[PDB]
RNA sequence: AAAUGGAUUUAAAUCUCCUUAUUUAGAGGAAGGAGAAGUCGUAACAAGGUUUCCGUAGGUGAACCUGCGGAAGGAUCAU
RNA sequence: ACCUUGUUCAGAACUUAAAGAGAAAUCUUGAGUUUAUGGACUUCAGGGGGAGUAUGGUCACAAGGCUGAAACUUAAAGGAAU
RNA sequence: AUUACUUUGAAUAAAAUAAGAAAGCGAAUAUUCAAGCAUGGGACAAUGC
RNA sequence: AUACUUGAGACAAUUCAUUCAAGUGAGUUAGGAUGCCACGACAAUUGAGUAACCAAUGAGAAUUUCUGAUCUAUCAAUCAGUUGGUAGUAUCGAGGACUACCAAGAUUAUAACGGAUAACGAGGAAUUGGGGUUCGACAUCGGAGAGGGAGCUUUACAGAUGGCUACCACUUCUAAGGAAGGCAGCAGGCGCGUAAAUUACCCACUUUCGAAUUGAAGAGGUAGUGACGACACAU
């Protein structure tokens, strides 16, 4: 479904690119499972730990810089302490005390 | 290509394998291992040895070694010039 | 030869400001009372192009700062 | 291309079809290095 | 222009002047695909003289299978689906 | 510099490295307070093989400028050249402040930084003023 | 006198300046 | 307007020899062009100051085409009356020479003109 | 862990206005070209019998004619 | 000052040429210095018709101007001199 | 000071081209330009100083 | 069961926060240390097999830097995710690839944007005194496609179609309830057109795949038609 190639974008001059092929699997995108833990079989057989939702979290010693709407999704750099891991990729929430 | 290639064409085979152009449509594909496809075989192409460019098959001793931080470095041998990897 | 006329004079000294003196441009812009003088109007354009050629030259020589723009 | 085997032409017909000074001189049937010499000279 | 850096104009100048060529233009603009009864093809299957010569030229009218246009065709010899292939002069 | 929604921070936090083949880290890079993740000298972006130059065409973009290159294209038939130009967007770190339109800049190739930006300013030389002192 | 840097090092600029 | 002094100079020489000659503007290329034409014997004012039956025609070539060493054969075959008579004039990295020493100095460059 | 419900994503297929190419069209037509001997005139080529031609305007079965201004490619290199 | 002479420039021309050029008429202050082919730049032309016509675009109140084909047709059309 | 230019190299799939009855098979076999890299030169050039 | 698991003989690599820090033109870099999380063995294997990690194969795959394409102005202005910035998401991974906020930016007469092709590109071919003009689907390299789009599965690699799913358009069997299929693979039939061959045999060459020296291969070789062409050669 979601592709990540630049065959559908325009040029620096504003030109519209013309199709010469179809969507190829190497440009796969995936639906962003927002972390409000699953596993995804990525390319080359490695596994991605998709944390659908999660509440506990390791930390070491209320605001989203990107989208205020996210304020209770869990993303990197979110303030709750500031999350430092990628929960949607690694599958766990690791953060640090501000 | 959907995946890694397996067959090999006679024409596409490396030159120094000395394969003819009419013997057969295909050439033996070298398996992966300690030596590359174009650096192995399944002057006619300290003292050193040239394994790479035009100097392949030449023996001799180095005089000096210019270095260019941009791209590569050059080795001069008793005289002919070539890159380090050769 | 001459810049605009086809005359080719060679009057010269023989060794053994100018932009200011071309604004002639004001002294004919005379066109107020004589609105039918098409000879003056054609010669007004010629003198103006002399200014812009000199204006463009002095800027690149840094004689004039490049904000200069002669108007009426 | 069409074939891996090589081929060549072993003759060339003359430019002018009919010229008497050639019909007599040439008379089973009527079926390189000079330039090579030239290029080095 | 003749100077060493004026390769843009002479390249541009030649492209413009080529269109004056009657023979060259006929082979590039779109008439060999809509105005030529033969198209670009060699043959085509289908179904009184000038002032100082007197007589009658026997001829034939033919409707082409593909285009459908009607053309006048000569008969080859004395006393002589049809295949038609041009004449000595091209077009 | 903390004028955005996130607490901007450096890349190697505990910083200034130096670029490679015969370059000098500009003075403003060390003492400057600017936080730039794409700065060649104060980040983890490097300069690989290619290295070009040109004049700066536009200095309106935020932390980015446009370099213009002029060259020639020999044409076989006429044995003559024709003037040609190519414009490339180059990321410019705040380590250069006096940089303005019309200056000559040595650039280097880095990793893809945007849809069009793929290069980084390395060393700049100023020129005469083109009547408009337009800076980054 | 360098190989043929600013115009303050060129020959007739410096050899006049030397003069 | 006067674009090339060399072009004006050589046309002044040819018309005189066809009919001494005078060249009003003198450059660094005009004179040292003649030193080639004099070592082949063909020739005996604060403002860029101002013939023996042998010169046939001397002319310049419009824009000075860079000449490779391999390209020498094409230019001589075009601009020279034979393979033994004329002489090109080349401006190269080692001064203004002709097709003889520029073939021996092992260099190429731009072409000025010729003389038969 | 199967049927099934629901919400996203990607979206075939279809409908409505609008953007390029290819085709059918009669009153209504309107041009051009080609074909020995068909009509009406004399327009041009001689000063072609009103010198010719160009622009423009008007009239006229048709060539064309007339007015204004040019040109000689004029029938004057000349008082 | 006006007229008579010399000298050197600018301008409109004219006369001769056994020379140069051209197909020739002619040109010579170029239409010379061009197959011994290159001083700088711009514009235009590609057998004769169809045709400065159609379509399209645009300017004008209009007449019209500017830009401008193709189908098809034909062995000549044309130049200077005898 | 760069660039252009120029000289050498490096590096450069085969087939084919040319080359050491059409064919076939180890040629130094040389290409193969437009770019790009290194290099000796700075006469003619362009860019600011 | 070397299918699927648990289980022990005892680590390896992921994330995170801090710190010490030598190659390379160039790294808070390989690497070491501290605490945490995650994952967790070398088949409970068979007469060779297996897990995790490191390196090579790998100049390879994939993205990407620079330069280079035919005709057209009766195409002159074009672009709003458009150009950049921050922060996240998603990805094997860079990046407006995407989402939220911020800015007004990007290209163009050195031809942008748009239009046409009877346009797959290159190595090459035809012809040439030099210069050039025309062709290149088609041996080999790269690209793209499997009637048209689209969405997926499995895997190390596919947006696979001699795999699936739905729609459009067709093809086929049917006991009438239902059912499959994708020749632009090799032969071969129609239609089209001026214009193009056998419904042949075999893995013996070259090579590939497989639990493997054996099996298979319309790849490949052999045979058939074959005044496309080329070389020698009767009368
Ligand atoms: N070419 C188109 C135009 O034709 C016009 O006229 C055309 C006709 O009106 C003219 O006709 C001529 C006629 O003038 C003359 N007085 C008598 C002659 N018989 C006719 O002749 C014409 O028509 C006859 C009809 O049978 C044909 O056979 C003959 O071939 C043809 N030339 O001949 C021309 C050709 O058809 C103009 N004459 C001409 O200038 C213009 O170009």
């Amino acid at each position: 479904g979601i592709t990540r190639d630049s065959r559908h974008k325009r040029r620096a001059t504003g030109g519209k690119k013309n199709s010469m092929q179809k969507k190829k699997k190497n440009t796969m995108g995936r639906q962003p499972a927002n972390t409000r833990v699953h596993d995804v079989r990525c390319r080359y057989g490695i596994i991605k730990r998709r944390a659908l939702r999660l509440e506990n979290g390791n930390f070491s010693w209320v605001y989203n810089a990107s989208d205020n709407d996210f304020v209770n999704t869990l993303v990197k750099g979110a303030i709750i302490a500031c999350i430092s891991s990628r929960p949607g990729q690694t599958g766990s929430v690791e953060g640090y005390i501000l | 290509a959907r995946g890694p290639r397996h067959h090999l064409k006679r024409l596409n085979a490396p030159h120094h394998w000395m394969l003819s152009k009419l013997g057969g449509t295909f050439a033996p594909k070298p398996s992966h291992g300690p030596h590359g496809m174009k650096e192995c075989l399944p002057t006619k192409r300290n003292t050193a040895m040239m394994i790479g460019g035009n100097g392949m098959g030449r023996v001799g001793v180095i005089v000096k070694r210019e270095v260019h931080p941009g791209s590569f470095e050059i080795v001069h041998i008793k005289t002919f010039t070539t890159r380090l990897n050769n | 030869g001459r810049m605009y006329n086809p005359g080719r004079g060679i009057s010269r000294r023989c060794i053994p400001e100018d932009l200011y003196f071309l604004m002639r441009a004001v002294s004919v812009r005379h066109l107020e009372k004589n609105k039918k003088d098409k000879d003056a109007k054609y010669h007004l354009i010629l003198i103006e192009s002399k200014i812009h050629r000199l204006t463009r030259y002095y800027k690149s020589a840094k004689v004039l700062e490049a904000s200069f723009k002669y108007d009426a | 291309g069409r074939c891996l085997r090589n081929h060549s032409i072993t003759y060339k017909t003359p430019k002018v079809p009919y010229e008497r000074e050639r019909f007599d001189a040439e008379l089973k049937n009527k079926k390189h290095m000079r330039t090579i010499a030239k290029v080095m000279l | 222009a003749r100077g060493l850096h004026a390769a843009r104009k002479m390249l541009a100048q030649r492209r413009a002047n080529k269109w004056a060529d009657k023979e060259w233009k006929k082979g590039k603009l779109v008439t060999r695909y809509k105005c030529n009864p033969l198209g670009t093809a060699s043959h085509a299957k289908g179904l009184e003289t000038k002032q100082p010569n007197s007589g009658i030229r026997k001829c034939v009218r033919v409707r082409l299978l593909k285009n459908g246009k009607k053309i006048t065709a000569f008969v080859p010899r004395d006393g002589s689906e049809v295949l038609i292939s041009g004449f000595g002069r091209r077009g | 510099e903390q004028t955005e929604r996130a607490y901007q921070k450096q890349v190697f936090h505990h910083y200034h490295k130096q670029i490679g083949m015969g370059f000098v880290t500009p003075a403003e890079a060390i003492k400057g307070t600017y936080i730039d993740k794409k700065c060649p000298f104060t980040s983890d972006v490097s300069i690989r093989g290619r290295t070009l130059s040109g004049i700066v065409k536009s200095c309106h973009m935020k932390r980015t400028i446009i370099v213009r290159r002029d060259y020639f294209h020999y044409v076989s038939k006429y044995q003559r050249y024709e003037k040609r130009h190519k414009n490339i967007a180059v990321h410019c770190s705040p380590a250069f402040r006096q940089l303005k339109e019309g200056d000559h800049v040595v650039i280097g190739q880095c990793r893809p930084l945007s849809k069009t930006v793929r290069f980084n300013v390395l060393k700049f030389t100023s020129r005469g003023t083109g009547d408009k002192k337009q800076f980054a | 006198v360098a190989h043929t840097k600013p115009r303050s090092r060129t020959s007739k600029a410096v050899h006049e300046a030397y003069l | 307007v006067r674009v090339n002094v060399l072009a004006d100079a050589l046309k002044s020489i040819t018309n005189a020899e066809k009919q001494q000659v005078m060249i009003r503007p003198a450059s660094k290329v005009i004179c040292e062009f003649l030193n080639v034409m004099m070592k082949h014997q063909y020739i005996t004012t604060h403002r860029s100051g101002k013939l023996n039956g042998r010169l046939n025609k001397c002319a310049v070539i419009s824009p000075r085409f860079n000449v490779t060493l391999s390209e020498f054969d094409k230019w001589e075959a075009n601009l020279l009356p034979s393979r033994h008579f004329g002489a090109l004039v080349l401006t190269t990295s080692y001064g203004i020479l002709d097709n003889t020493e520029a073939r021996a100095k092992h260099t190429g460059g731009r072409i000025l003109g010729f003389f038969y």
